[PDB]
């Protein structure tokens, strides 16, 4: 996943540090995730809901 | 660094390093209360002596 064209480290992006764009290849046609997929990653509190 | 993809609608945003989430959790709550009160009182008295 290092030097790959995706930020596979999430908060850091150190895998994409110091990477030549001539060495990169297009990882995918697109980058756009589904419209609110981040909500699927939230925790949940069962009491408060 | 950052440069993870973050979107809202079709616009893409650079999340600051300090921010863990800024997320369009969208909700709306409306409240309407209307209380109309009327009272009226009428008292006519007549007294006649001849």
């Amino acid at each position: 996943l290092v030097c790959n064209g995706d930020s596979d480290c999430d908060e850091d992006s150190a895998d994409e540090d110091r990477c030549e764009d001539s060495e990169r290849r297009p990882s995918c046609d697109i980058d756009k995730p589904p419209p609110n997929i981040e909500l699927t990653g939230n925790g949940y509190n069962e009491l408060t809901g | 660094g950052g440069c993870s993809p973050h979107y809202i609608l079709n616009t893409r945003f650079r999340k600051p390093y300090n921010v863990e989430s800024y997320t369009p959790q969208t909700q709306g709550k409306y409240e309407f209360i209307l209380k109309e009160y009327e009272s009226y009182s009428d008292f006519e008295r007549n007294v006649t002596e001849k």
